[PDB]
Order: structure tokens, then C-alpha cells, then sequence
DNA sequence: GATTTTATGCCTGATTCT
DNA sequence: AATCACCCGCACAGATTT
DNA sequence: AGAATCAGGCATAA
DNA sequence: AAATCTGTGCGGGT
């Protein structure tokens, strides 16, 4: 029964909980704007082969696999996380394609796990592009049995595009969505010139762009938020006053509502307000919203004025709301407050790193393949001595030793190697002893083993020409890969081409309208 | 509801357990000494009484049941610790972060609402195990990660492992154990300083000879030293990075630094092994360990594992092979929570009076504890944020590493 | 709207339900002694690769897979079915190996699905032995998308050893457990003499053997049950009286209780009986069962004798119980009442059918492999013309046609081809055009394709010899399989060897003791 | 009490539904015509009033809620059918065996406790669909298996199917349809009697001519028929079977005793053929069909399917090919229960007054129905067992052969 | 298939205090 | 997260009626 | 009249 | 003082 003081236990326990929650649940990552749960869910859905053009799967299967393998937490949290990503009126660009009943704006809730179906969306495959080519680092899961990516090699600026919202211990984060085309234009403008100020950036990015398509009122708050990182904006509903003459009695029609507002609670709140004689001049209220779109009709009293009653609704009801922009994100594993230029610079650096690592991997693979192709061509050039030697071989090992311990005549293939000289395709780890020395090829152990596993089917003419063609194109591929690493300009040109292609594929129009006060 | 009572009526031999989760409590209700033990499951997270109001505290469900079960009064003019049922109280929460959070909430409740209960020593904290290891016949529980590492180290060097250098010496245990412990200590020291310098740079220095700054002076042998270091690094490099060296004589003792270009395509200005690095005790202990870990292996060597043999030419390969061999007939179970355990395991690990293991909570200084409770569990955001930032990674930068 | 008489609708619906339940849920199959739910659960666990020497899997995986794929009913029933097979005190030989809280002898509870783990047991692999060699017939599932076995090709007499219990519409079934070694000895004795009488069988099968190891008090009902199929037995607990001298104190110790009895309910029943004064001579009652064995202690008064109170306990409380043996099972899709000899005969016929089908499948595979090896051996003896022809041809298809075009002289490998027993090693579907003709071999298309895929590694001496060794072994295997199919006496030798091996592997000792009144 | 009442106050234009399960109840509440339709979901199987005592009926919750919803009293001296609510009552249980059982229980309750409601014709039974078929544009619902089979047969001959036998004949619709329908009928006739004979023998006898008992004799005539059948069967096998034969005489006719063995060392020892089988009409109709079904296919034969031609023999494989062609662009779904249907489907398939189909329950004879209820739903096991056995498959083995 | 209350930080409206 | 409250058949205490 | 205090909602965890 | 009547549980299903 060892004693322990209260203060030390309290301090250690609470600091442990606070650090784990700060760097493990709530705040997102600046480089790709995903919390750990989102990254693990996407990786698990990718591993099972749940592509965007294949049959659906039950949500229960995916949730069970995620909980069992990577994420050691409950089931309701993970399923709600999956559900929120599949709703059109929550994210600007959905990451999950769903079939079933995933709730509605009226205030409903999604069905249980064993009734819905899901798969990856087309855009999600852009986030996990080039994942297999050793572009990002891996870390162990909780019990040291699997591997999980540290950060996805994203190709979309996900943080600004989809925003975020989270509550941590001692701090919180809230970032609204944006439009993809504007963000890509801003990124290209930054790449052109690194000394661009906030004024230059705001020309290509006027402001947020919500999914529900309300109106944004005012412009100073947006500038303050982008300059300092904290600000406030006002979202107003799109409403109109229409009168059909005859009796001269007008009506108020509402087509769109602010972001994150329930329609049913709004309508019942208006009903309660008019019940208690707090709003004058409202005779009838009706909801015609179905299928075609959203329409709310308010029929005012005969002697009232539409403008007077309408302007009271914004001040009293929830048709106008206040959104507080507050940017917090993890830079190098510690929280920090960001503004626009920091986010753009971080994204560009991430892309540069990813492209460099991918190019190195491809160069190594090409060199390794060319090494084997050279040996196969040399062996096929002199087939008759090779088979004659093999026929008198007591065992495979003796044949391999005999093949290794002698030179060979290049013959008519050496001319091809005259194009491949200058040590372009020699692997780095290869020693100077091997390879062509004086017009007589030298074989290694691995080349001899590759020769031993040659099929008779490749002795025909067409299979003979295919190897030469493959070698000829591999030389050009290796030259291009070296050229990309040989300078910095080509890297930025490649990045520009990728961004332009993404913009053309996934771009779309604007929804929210910005107006001054 | 949700209270399994005991048969003992004298309030000096009873006990009360506050199990986390419904399933854990249901399992515990089966395997318990029913004579003088009680259970009270908690569904999830409970109310924070520091922020909340008195009326809301009384109206809630969990705290009301706890107050009723304890039997004492609540608030001033009614609280009276004399009429205390269940003289011993045990927490026994889960073994992860949320368990610690619930523990902190319970401690806050007990200290703020019932000081004398805490002061007199009627509150205990239980410590369930984490790993279970079976090896056919041997079966035992292991707590946390450090003890698992110690058990792994002991099992790896359990019997045989008579290392042969050239023909047939015999280290025979304790010398090999000392070498393994020292190497693991140096590895742990190295792992906690990857921020400042690369791992490979520190790894390579152990095999190379001592720098010997005393006789270096300005002999220009630092050029050969850094050239050999860079050549060794680039010979077995397998990540595409490149290394260069630079030297200068800005002072009496010539200084040098490497320039490394890594996969990120950005190059650090330098990583100088300056006067502080050579004079630091870290390099001295690294050289001390490397002195015994030079090329001790001859051209021919092998490790003499029990009824096994394998040629080796490095210490890391020998350690890895011994670890791989030792994990043949070993089975490990890792508990994700208290819900993974059958009643017998709970009884023999946490509830048996003759083999359990608990801690008694006491108070050192009242004012310090009160200030800490107000700072952390209060309703003022800025002091809590400042306190968390004070004890962040910046204050975790301990230069001792020993 | 169309009228319908009440009598016709009632009769049709109720008869439909009755005929569904009688052959669908309750009664077991005579051959393997498994209800449909057991068969479906075991098959689903087998398909997942959930063997007896691999890591466990969460119960949610198995239950969800079974519900989704094969068994369209509720999940509570399936999970309770899984839990019942994992308890050591319910089945004589457990079929599922579990980890978690699967209940206790007090009949307490079992944890939910997410808090347990399961895998198959070692004995459970004997039921599903030789399932891939086309030994049993498959049928569709409820939506024409999957296949399920109609019966498992069992190797253990599951019905007798594990017993069964079920309730149906208009009839029921109740069969107790047995010992494996005794039943195997009975089967072996039956095989040597098919006219054995029940008195002869009962020498090797004295009677039941329950998991809990009570005492069976009587010997007259067992013979009646084994002779006609209906009977009754009395199960009695194990207890004794001990005396400490000194002051002449007596205590009653209970070790072993009957089958299907709860300890907690028994203790509380005795407590209520003593409280209401219905039992005289009991002072105190205590439980001291702890991890090693069962012990219940009862203290008796000084003015009472242990024997009278013990007999009052036996006559009043649930320490002695009555068990009604009633054997009903499905033979060919109809219920039927059976005795011992019918069950044994059904099992033996099942084994005969399984062995014959397995032998035919093995014979087919051996013939096909020998057919390919003959072509490989013939091709290996004509290396120079083959390589010349392959080199001259431009395309693999033209080479294939050229190879198929002309015959090939056998050469020096003709010694083994002619030593074969005429057409012993010739596949049935092979036409008379091909094969070893008058001094020349004709190649089929598939043989030519096999020749084209030959490696250069096969030209070594050791690889050349290994093919001939394989061919010579295959000839002996084919001869043995033909001999097994030929006579009816070798089959019984095979069956006897298999049964003896099973007895040696899984035999164990007797638990329950039988005594006269 | 899970009852969602309607608006229509007049008890002569209202309706009530007794839905099975909670999911179906929720969907029905979602999709109902709210003016004059009410819902009452049932948790599960309900009490059986035939076996239960009167006192226990009032204590139960399900029947009590049902009695309250109907509004009439219960028991003698209080029941009053005039003061009735919801003049039309619809059962609408699931489409599997459990639904039929619950339907029988509800019918028992209504008939035993409230005879006048059943007699006046206030109890209806709904009939939801089972299969859903889609072909791009044309989609529909199909009830029961027989309708699905008939739909498949009709779709198999949906245009085209001009059978070119030798040079250029053409059944052209009706003749082919009659041949296919009669062949399906004969296949069903074979299937119902499949137990007592092998499938292969019945499938081959149609190809053979009539028995020709007129020229039968003990020698040189009895043997030819059996030998021809055995030769035609032995040379058509895929499972290592074997057919053999023997014949005998009993001074009246010369009888055959064919035998067959497959995958077993036992032998049936007899499949006797005598005057009994030839005297049956089954063989007569089989030979009548076989007279039309002969080797009409010449060296050239094909079916001019829509822009498709499959020249083959063994017309069964041609039927298989036609079935495959029919199913090339067909999609089928089979509902597992009422829950799978969304509210719109439920509204438009069963609950719509102008597109639903139902059945009305009426009583033809009273004493017979009373005896049947006592026999089946009583608490006497033996009469029920005897009744079930009497209508077992033996009663289904009707030897009408038509 | 259908069951239930808390932590954590920042914004608003509604309601109560000198 | 284990529990609601009924169907089906057989066998045996304890409680009422002839 | 204008400060101080009280509730509800947004997204991942017991 | 013999003869009916009345509850409880075992294992797969709503
Ligand atoms: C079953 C399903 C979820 O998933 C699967 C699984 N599942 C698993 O493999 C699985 C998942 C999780 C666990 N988890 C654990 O073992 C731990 C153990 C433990 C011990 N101590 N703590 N935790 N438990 C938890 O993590 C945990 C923790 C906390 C929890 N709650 C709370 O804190 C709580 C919440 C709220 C309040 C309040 N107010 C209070 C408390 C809960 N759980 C193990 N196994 C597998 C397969 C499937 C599947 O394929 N189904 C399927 C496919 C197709 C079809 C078809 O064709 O129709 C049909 C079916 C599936 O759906
Ligand atoms: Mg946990
Ligand atoms: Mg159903």
C-alpha cells in the first residue's frame, strides 16, 4: 500500500489527458486538414478495395474493420464521423458516396449501421494519390501490429476547401469552406511570385463559399480574419417580397437559409413568436418545400408593410446569424494560429517534398529493371552455348557458378549499348567490377538466376523485339527523371501542370453572394 | 438501482468499488467475495462539481446515488464523517487516458465535497495489469510497458546465449547482460534527441574512433576524420540523401561541420560538432560504449543459442536474431479495457486481498492542492491554457537524459 | 376483394408453419447430428480461415457474416447458439474455443457481442474433413447467391457423443451425451458382425456419460431406452457425511451436482426450505467453491442424524432429478423414432459414401497430372528439334500449330510408357486419336501449351530425374485407388484404420458412475 | 400505446392496420393517408387465448391494448358489437412462415372472442408482393413463386424463338408455347414423384417408345426393351454409375427387375417394372409427349433468336440458352420482409384504396370451423399430431398422374 | 429492432442584480 | 448493454376441489 | 439603465 | 383422500 500525494496524481493525469486530446482528437493538420479519425477511415476504406466504380458495401463492415484494426475507440463516434462526410449540406465537396437514408436538413437522423451503404467518392482518390511509391512516412498502430500513414499525400488544398470545426482542451478551431477554383488560382499566383501580400491574394479569393448558398453581409470582417486570423462575419437569408396585385396583399417568400440551421425549429420559433404578440403583421405561415426546392411562404396582414415586418425578422428570428472565424492548426505537432499565406506556403512545401520523393523512387525502379533487361538480352544473343553448357550441368548451383565465372561475347547487341553508355543506367549499388568492361559482358549472381528462369516461349521473334523496345523507352524515361531532379524550375512546372489539371477536372461555380452593409 | 450490497453490517470491514462501464461492473459482480464487498458501476463520464452549481449537483443521478450509498450528509450543517459506511473506497478505472480523466473528476468530487474522507485515508486507487504473457507452463501478468521490456530482455538472454568471438570464449550471462543494458540505455538517450541532429550521425560515431580533441589542435587530421565519416555515411546510404563536409580555422582549434541534403529537397545550413558537443558527456559515454563495441568480431563468429547456431558479424544482428528466436513459444494478450477480462482474472488481479496492489491517497499541503484544483478544474480558460503551455514540450526539454 | 373461407386459410397457414418448423429449426439430422443453425455457423467460421492455431476474431465478425450471408434470422438466436457451444459444462466435447465471460455454472450471464472472442476447436476440424474433394452436396441459400452444404462429411459420431434437445410442433427430441471411446468400440464391433444384438452392443456401451459427472441411480430404464427408443433415468448428486468426534458433530459435503442444475438456485431453495421450517435438522449452509473444485457445506443439529436429513434433501430439493430419454431424428426428410443399431448403421453408411466419393476425386486428379507429365517427359527427349522449330517460327501460335502438326518419336523414354497397364493412366475424356499410337506420340493442344512454358532450369539432371520419380509414384497411387474401388473389403479396412486413429487421437476417460438402486 | 389515431370521426369510413414489427410500423406511419387510416405496430408474437385462462388474458399488455383500441367490451354481459370503431380491419403480416403463424393467432382471437365482427365481414387480409423485377423501363412486382415462374416462361418466348428444325419450318408462337407449357407440366409431374424413382430413368423413358406389351413374350421380346434402355442409360453418365438388368415371369406377364448402383457398395436389388406401371396414365402421357419429342433435329438445326443463332442438338441445352438470353438484361430483387419497402412503395402497393388487393374473411360452416379450431389450437398434443401426420407427404403423394 | 446523461471552448439571446 | 414477453412439448413439485 | 449571470447548440470521446 | 388443476424450466424463433 504505497502512499501517493494528491497533487502529483492530479497534475500528471490531467496533463496526460490534455496533451492526448490536443494532439490526437480535436485540432486538424495544416498540410491536409484531416483529424486522425478521418485519415484512418479513408485509409481503411482504401485498403479493402472500395473504389468509386465498384459495388457498395454495408457501413457495418467498414466500421467494424476500422475499429478492429486501427482506431481503438467506440462505434457510435466512428459511424457519426462517417455519416457527417456523406451529407451534401454539410461539406462543400463530399468525400463519401452513400446510399440509404443519411438524414435531411429538416432535422432528421440517419438510419442504423446495418441499413446504409457507402463507397469512396471520386474526389477522395485525389487525396490518396501516389500513396504506394514511398511518398510519406508510416507509424505503428496501438498494439504494434500494423502501419498507418503519418499524413496523406494530398493533391487538393483540403483545409481551406472543406474547413473544419473542433473543441480541444484550452483552445478551439473554426474555419469555413471556400471555392476550389479560387483557391487554385491563389496557389498559382503565389507560385508565380513569393512576395505577394494579402491584397494580391484577396483578388483571387474574395471570400467564403458555403454549401447552402446564403448571402454574406459586410466585407471588413473577412479582411480582418484573413489578416490577423480571427474575425466575425454575418450570414443573412435570401428573402423576397412579392405581390400579385388584385387585392394588393403582399407575401414574403424565403428560398435559402444560413449555414447550420434547422428548418423545423426555425418555423416553430416563428410560430411561437407570433403567438405571443411579439411580431405584428403575420397572418399565415406555410411550407411548400418538397422535391423542387425550398420555399417558405409568409402571408402578412392587410394593413401592414412588408419591409417593416421583414426587417424585424432578421433582428428577432434566426434568419441572420453571426459566424466567428478562428483559425488554429498543427504546424509541426504543436498548435498555432494561421493566416492565409502561411497555409498556402505550407501546402506548396508539402507538394515539393512529395514530388521529390516520388521522382527518386521511380528512378531507382527504372534502373533496377534496366539491369535485368540487359542481362536477358545478352543471354538471348548467345542462346546455343548457354543451353549447351546447361545440359551438362549436374545441378542448378553449378550451372550458375559456371555462368558467373566466365565472360561472354556481346555480338550484335553491343551497338544498342552504345546508345546506353555514359553510366546512365548502372545502379548505384553496383560495383565497377561487373558490367561491360572491354566488349565482354560480366554477369552477377542475380543476373544468372534471372537467366535460369527464362521460358522457351520467349525464343520467338516478337518476344525478342519487345525487350529491345522496352529497353529503348526505359532509357528515355531515366533521362527525363534525371532532368526533373537536375533543376528547380522543372519541379515547379510539374506542380503547375498538376494544379491546372486538377482545376479543370474538379472545378465548379460560386454559390454565396457577398455584399457590403 | 445499480448497487450490489454486501452482507457485512459493521462499518469497519466493508469495501466499495467504483467500476467504469456497465459490462465491467457486471463481470465484477460475479467474481467477488460477496461477504464484505460492494459494487457500483458508472455508465460514463460524471458531473464536474467545481464548475457546476449546488442545485444541479443535487438534481443529477450518479452523484445522488453515490451520496446515498456513502450515507454521510452533503453540504454544510449536515456533513458528518462519523456516520460513514464502507470505510474503504477503491476507484479501479480503465488503463487509458479517459480512465485518468474520470479518476481526476472523482478526486475533485471527493476533495471538494468531503475533505475529511480524503485526509483520514479512506480512499484508494487500484492498478489493474495490462499485458498477459503465457509460455506454455509459465503464465504471468505484466504492468505497463517498461516491465514488458524488462521481461523481454530477461527471456531473450534466458539460458544458452554463450557468445563465441573467434573459436570458443564464453561471456556467460552477466557480462552480456551489462552490455545489453548499457546499449539499450544509450539507444534510449539517442532516441530523445533526434530533433537536433540525425539519427544516422549519432549511430555512426560509435564505431569510428574517438575524435581526441586534446591532441587534435590544428593537425589538419579533422579533414581526414570528416572525410572518413562522410564516406562511411554515403557508402551504405539508402535514402537518396547526400553529404558534404566543410572546415575552417576561425579559432585555435579547427572547426568543421557537415552539410546534408535530404529527401525533402531543402538543405540545412550545417550540423556543427562544436566545442559543446565534443565536451558534452553524451559523446564521452558514447565513446566509452563504442570502445567495447569496436570490431570485436573476427572473420569467423557465431551466436550459441540453445540447440541452435547461426554465424553473425554484428551486434545488432545478434540482438535481433535472439529476440526473434525467443518469441517462438510465447503468447501475449493485450487488454483494451476491463471488459476483456473474465471474473477469475479480475478476482486474482485486483480484488483478492492477498495479491492485489493499491495506492493510498494523502494530502501534503492544503493551500497548494487548493490552488492547483482551482487552476486546473476551474472555469477560467486563460490560466489553464497558460499552465498547459508551461508544461508543454518546451519545458520537457531536459538536458540530463540520465 | 375476393372471399375466402376461414377453415381453408387456417388449415393451410398452420400446416405450412408446422412443416417448416419440424424440418427447419428443431429436429436434428441423424447422420451428423446438427441443426441447420449449427451447420451454417460452422461453415461460415470455416470459410473465413478461422482455424484452431491462429489469432481470435471478435464475435461481431462471425455473427454479422452469418446473418448477412447464409442465415436470415435474428442475431440474438445466433449469438446464443454460439455461446452455448463454448461452455465446458454443456457439451461433452466443445466445438468452439472462446475467450471472455461465457458464463459460469451458476447460470449467471454472458457478456455482449463486442466483449468476447472465438475460434474453432481442434475437434471441430474432424467434422469438416475432406470438404473440398466433392464429398457432399451443396444447395442454394435464401436468395440464390451462395451455396451451403446439405450435410457435413463428419468423421466423429457427433449425435451420440454430444446429444441433442429440441422442441417442435407436435413432437420433441431429447438425447443425452455419451463417451467417445465406448461408441468407437461399438462401431468397430458392429463392423465385424452386422447381426449383433443389443445385449452385444451394450457390453461396449454401458450407458450415458454427462459433463458434470453425477451418479446415475438405476440400470433398468437404460436398456428399455436403447431397445425401444423411450425411457427414463434418475440422476443423483454426490455427497457424503463426515464426523469429527470431539462433540459428535456432523457435516454434509456436496461435490458434484446433476446435469442442468443451477448452484445458486439450489442454495437459495435450501435456504428457503430451512427458513419455512419444512426441513428439520439443518443449522447452517455455506459455499466454499474456489477455483479448484465444488464444495457446499451443510451443518446439522446435535439432536439429528445425517442420513435422515440427507434422504429428505434427495426427496425434496433438486439434488436428485429425472431425465426422460426420447430419441427422434430425421432420416430422409421425415421424423422417425430410432434405437441404437439404426443410428450406428446410418453412421457407417455415411462413411462408406464419403470414402467412395473421395476416392473417385483423387483418381481423377492423379490421372490428369500423369497425363501432363507424360507430355513433359516426351518433350524433354527431343530438345534439339524442338528448339530449332521454336526458333524458326515467328509467333507462339504458329509454333503451337507446328508442334501439334506432326508426331514425335518416343526415343529412349519408351520403357516406362509401355510398362503402364494399357489404359490405366489414360483420362476418360481423351479421344483415341491422341496418346501413344503405333510407335509415335501425338500431342494435344494443352500438352503443347505446357511444353511452351517449360523453363531452362529443367534441363539439369536432378530436375530431369524428379519428373520421372513423380510419374512412377503416380502410377502406384492410381493402382492403389483402383484396388480400393474394386473390392468391397478394402473399404472396411480403410474405415477401421480411420476410426482407430480417431480413437487414439481424441480418447478420454469416463466421468459418470452407474450403480444399482 | 403505439397507436396513431386518424381524423375521421365517423366509424363507417375508417380503417385500422395491425402491422408486424416496429420497422414496418414506422414505415406505415410515415406513408399513410393521414385522414382515415390508423396504425398499431405489434412487438412480436401474442398470447394464445385458446389455451390461456380468461384471467390471464386481461393482465397481458398486447391484447389489452388491442381491446382498448377496438373500443368494444370483452366477455359475456359486457360485449356490445354495435358500439364499434374502425369498421374495416386489415392484418398485413409478413410474407414468411412466422407471419402466417401470427395471422393464425390473430384469427383465433377474433373468432373466439368477437364472433359477430368476423361474421358480418369486418376482417380483411392484405397481400403485399414478394419479388420486384426491373428491365430498365418496364418494372413490376410479382407475388408468389408460381407467378414468377410463369413470368419467366412467358419472357423466354417474348418474340423471336422461330425454331428452324431441318430446312425451314416455323412453329410461330402458339404451337411452341403449347409445347413448352406441356413440357413444363410434365417436368412438374416428374418432380412431384421424384422420390420413388431415379431422375435419369424417368428422363430417359420419355425418349424411348411405348412399352409395346402386345408383342411381349418370355423370350426374344422381353429382353430387347430392357437391354435398349440399359444401353441408352449406361453410355450417358458422369458420376461413375452403373445400370444392370434381369427379367422374370409369373405365368401372367414377363416382368423386368432393373437395378442401378452409384457411389455405394450396397444394391437396391429391384426396381420392378410390371403391368402396374404400364397401366398407369403417367407413362401414357409421357409416351404421348415423347411421340412429339423425337429426333426431329437433322444434321442442321438452329433457333432464329433475335439477331442470334445457336445451332446445337439436345434441345434442353437450347432451352438453357434461351433462358440465358432472356436473363441478359433482367434484374430481380427479393424482399426479406416488410421493412425493406420504403414508405412510398408501401403506400402504392397495399395501402392505396385504388391500387391495393385484399381478401375478405367469411365463415361457411360453423360446426366444422369450431371442430377445426379445437383440434389444431387446443392443448391436446395427440389429435394435433394425428392431424399433421394424416396430411403429411403421404397425402400429398396423389396418384392421379394429372 | 429500440433503450440514456456528462466533459471541452466560444458565440448568441434572454433574464436578473444595484 | 443484456434485457423485454409471448409460441411449442414433456415431466414433476405443490395447491385446490370431489 | 446597464452590468452580471444563466441556458442552448456546434463536433469526437465515455 | 383421491382426483383434477396450476406454475416452472430446458433451446431456436418474432
Ligand atoms: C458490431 C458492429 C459494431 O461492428 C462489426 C464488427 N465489429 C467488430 O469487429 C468489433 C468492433 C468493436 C469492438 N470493440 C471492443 O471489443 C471494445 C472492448 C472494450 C472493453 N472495454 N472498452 N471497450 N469495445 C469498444 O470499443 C467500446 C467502447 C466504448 C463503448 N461505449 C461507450 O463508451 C458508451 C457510449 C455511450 C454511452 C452513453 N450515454 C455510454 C457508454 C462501446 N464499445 C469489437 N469488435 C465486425 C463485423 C461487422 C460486420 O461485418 N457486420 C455486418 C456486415 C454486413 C451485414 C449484412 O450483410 O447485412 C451484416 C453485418 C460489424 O458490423
Ligand atoms: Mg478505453
Ligand atoms: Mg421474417
Amino acid at each position: 500500500i504505497t502512499p501517493v500525494n494528491i497533487e502529483e496524481e492530479l497534475k500528471s493525469s490531467y496533463l496526460d489527458y490534455a496533451m492526448s486530446v490536443i494532439v490526437g482528437r480535436a485540432l486538424p493538420d495544416v498540410r491536409d486538414g484531416l483529424k486522425p479519425v478521418h485519415r484512418r477511415v479513408l485509409y481503411a476504406m482504401n485498403v479493402l478495395g472500395n473504389d468509386w466504380n465498384k459495388a457498395y458495401k454495408k457501413s457495418a463492415r467498414v466500421v467494424g474493420d476500422v475499429i478492429g484494426k486501427y482506431h481503438p475507440h467506440g462505434d457510435s463516434a466512428v459511424y457519426d464521423t462517417i455519416v457527417r462526410m456523406a451529407q451534401p449540406f454539410s461539406l462543400r465537396y463530399m468525400l463519401v458516396d452513400g446510399q440509404g437514408n443519411f438524414g435531411s436538413i429538416d432535422g432528421d437522423s440517419a438510419a442504423a449501421m446495418r441499413y446504409t451503404e457507402i463507397r469512396l467518392a471520386k474526389i477522395a482518390h485525389e487525396l490518396m494519390a501516389d500513396l504506394e511509391k514511398e511518398t510519406v512516412d508510416f507509424v505503428d498502430n496501438y498494439d504494434g501490429t500494423e502501419k498507418i500513414p503519418d499524413v496523406m499525400p494530398t493533391k487538393i488544398p483540403n483545409l481551406l476547401v472543406n474547413g473544419s470545426s473542433g473543441i480541444a482542451v484550452g483552445m478551439a478551431t473554426n474555419i469555413p469552406p471556400h471555392n476550389l477554383t479560387e483557391v487554385i488560382n491563389g496557389c498559382l499566383a503565389y507560385i508565380d511570385d513569393e512576395d505577394i501580400s494579402i491584397e494580391g491574394l484577396m483578388e483571387h479569393i474574395p471570400g467564403p463559399d458555403f454549401p447552402t448558398a446564403a448571402i454574406i453581409n459586410g466585407r471588413r470582417g473577412i479582411e480582418e480574419a484573413y489578416r490577423t486570423g480571427r474575425g466575425k462575419v454575418y450570414i443573412r437569408a435570401r428573402a423576397e417580397v412579392e405581390v400579385d396585385a388584385k387585392t394588393g396583399r403582399e407575401t414574403i417568400i424565403v428560398h435559402e437559409i444560413p449555414y447550420q440551421v434547422n428548418k423545423a425549429r426555425l418555423i416553430e420559433k416563428i410560430a411561437e413568436l407570433v403567438k405571443e404578440k411579439r411580431v405584428e403583421g403575420i397572418s399565415a405561415l406555410r411550407d411548400e418545400s418538397d422535391k423542387d426546392g425550398m420555399r417558405i411562404v409568409i402571408e402578412v396582414k392587410r394593413d401592414a408593410v412588408g419591409e417593416v415586418v421583414l426587417n424585424n425578422l432578421y433582428s428577432q428570428t434566426q434568419l441572420q446569424v453571426s459566424f466567428g472565424i478562428n483559425m488554429v492548426a498543427l504546424h509541426h505537432g504543436q498548435p498555432k494560429i494561421m493566416n492565409l499565406k502561411d497555409i498556402i506556403a505550407a501546402f506548396v512545401r508539402h507538394r515539393r517534398e512529395v514530388v521529390t520523393r516520388r521522382t527518386i523512387f521511380e528512378l531507382r525502379k527504372a534502373r533496377d529493371r534496366a539491369h535485368i533487361l540487359e542481362a536477358l538480352a545478352v543471354a538471348l544473343a548467345n542462346i546455343d552455348p548457354i543451353i549447351e553448357l546447361i545440359r551438362h550441368a549436374p545441378t542448378p548451383a553449378e550451372a550458375k557458378t559456371a555462368l558467373v565465372a566466365n565472360p561472354w561475347q556481346l555480338g550484335n547487341v553491343a551497338a544498342m549499348l552504345e546508345r546506353a553508355g555514359d553510366d546512365a543506367a548502372r545502379p548505384e549499388w553496383l560495383e565497377p567490377e561487373f558490367g561491360v568492361r572491354d566488349g565482354l559482358y560480366y554477369l552477377t549472381e542475380q543476373q544468372a538466376q534471372a537467366i535460369l528462369d527464362l521460358r522457351l516461349q520467349k525464343l520467338t521473334g516478337l518476344e525478342h523485339e519487345k525487350l529491345l523496345d522496352e529497353y529503348k523507352e526505359l532509357l528515355d524515361q531515366i533521362a527525363e527523371l534525371l532532368r526533373i531532379l537536375g533543376s528547380a524550375d522543372r519541379l515547379m512546372e510539374v506542380i503547375r501542370e498538376e494544379l491546372e489539371l486538377v482545376r479543370e477536372q474538379f472545378g465548379d461555380k460560386r454559390r454565396t453572394e457577398i455584399t457590403a452593409n | 438501482g445499480k448497487l450490489a450490497d454486501c452482507q457485512e453490517r459493521d462499518p469497519a470491514l466493508s469495501e466499495l468499488y467504483l467500476v467504469e462501464g456497465d459490462s465491467a461492473g457486471g463481470s465484477a459482480k460475479q467474481g467477488r467475495n460477496r461477504k464484505n464487498q460492494a459494487i457500483l458501476p458508472l455508465k460514463g463520464k460524471i458531473l464536474n462539481v467545481e464548475k457546476a452549481r449546488f442545485d444541479k449537483m443535487l438534481s443529477s443521478q450518479e452523484v445522488a446515488t453515490l451520496i446515498t450509498a456513502l450515507g454521510c450528509g452533503i453540504g454544510r450543517d449536515e456533513y458528518n464523517p462519523d456516520k460513514l459506511r464502507y470505510h474503504s473506497i477503491i476507484i479501479m478505472t480503465d488503463a487509458d487516458v479517459d480512465g485518468s480523466h474520470i479518476r481526476t473528476l472523482l478526486l475533485t468530487f471527493f476533495y471538494r465535497q468531503m475533505p475529511e474522507i480524503v485526509e483520514r485515508g479512506h480512499v484508494y486507487i487500484a492498478q489493474p495489469p495490462l499485458y498477459k504473457v503465457k509460455k506454455g507452463k509459465q503464465e504471468q501478468y505484466i504492468k505497463d510497458d517498461e516491465a514488458m521490456d524488462q521481461y523481454q530482455i530477461s527471456i531473450a538472454l534466458d539460458g544458452a546465449t554463450l557468445h563465441t568471438n573467434a573459436s570458443a570464449p564464453a561471456l556467460a550471462g552477466e557480462a552480456l547482460e551489462k552490455l545489453v543494458s548499457e546499449y539499450n540505455a544509450t539507444q534510449k538517450m539517442i532516441n530523445r534527441m533526434e530533433r537536433r541532429y540525425p539519427k544516422a550521425m549519432l549511430k555512426e560515431l560509435i564505431y569510428q574512433p574517438t575524435l581526441t580533441e586534446a591532441d587534435l589542435s590544428d593537425e589538419q587530421t579533422v579533414t581526414r576524420w570528416v572525410n572518413a565519416l562522410v564516406s562511411e555515411l554515403n557508402d551504405k546510404e539508402q535514402h537518396g540523401s547526400q553529404w558534404k563536409f566543410d572546415v575552417h580555422t576561425n579559432a585555435e582549434q579547427n572547426l568543421f561541420e557537415p552539410i546534408v541534403r535530404v529527401r525533402t529537397h531543402g538543405v540545412d545550413t550545417d550540423y556543427p560538432l562544436d566545442h559543446e558537443f565534443i565536451t558534452g558527456g553524451e559523446y564521452r559515454r558514447i565513446c566509452t560504449l563504442g570502445e567495447k563495441l569496436r570490431g570485436l568480431l573476427e572473420e569467423d563468429a557465431f551466436i550459441e543459442r540453445g540447440e541452435r547456431r547461426q554465424p553473425v558479424a554484428s551486434f545488432e544482428q545478434a540482438l535481433d536474431w535472439l529476440v526473434k528466436e525467443s518469441r517462438r513459444g510465447l503468447s501475449i494478450q493485450r487488454y483494451k479495457g476491463l471488459g476483456e477480462m473474465n471474473p477469475e482474472q479480475l478476482w486474482e488481479t485486483t480484488m483478492d486481498p492477498e495479491s492485489r496492489r493499491m495506492l493510498r491517497v494523502t494530502v501534503k499541503d492544503a493551500i497548494a492542492a487548493d490552488q492547483l484544483f482551482t487552476t486546473l478544474m476551474g472555469d477560467a480558460v486563460e490560466p489553464r491554457r497558460a499552465f498547459i503551455e508551461e508544461n508543454a514540450l518546451k519545458a520537457a526539454n531536459i538536458d540530463i537524459e540520465n
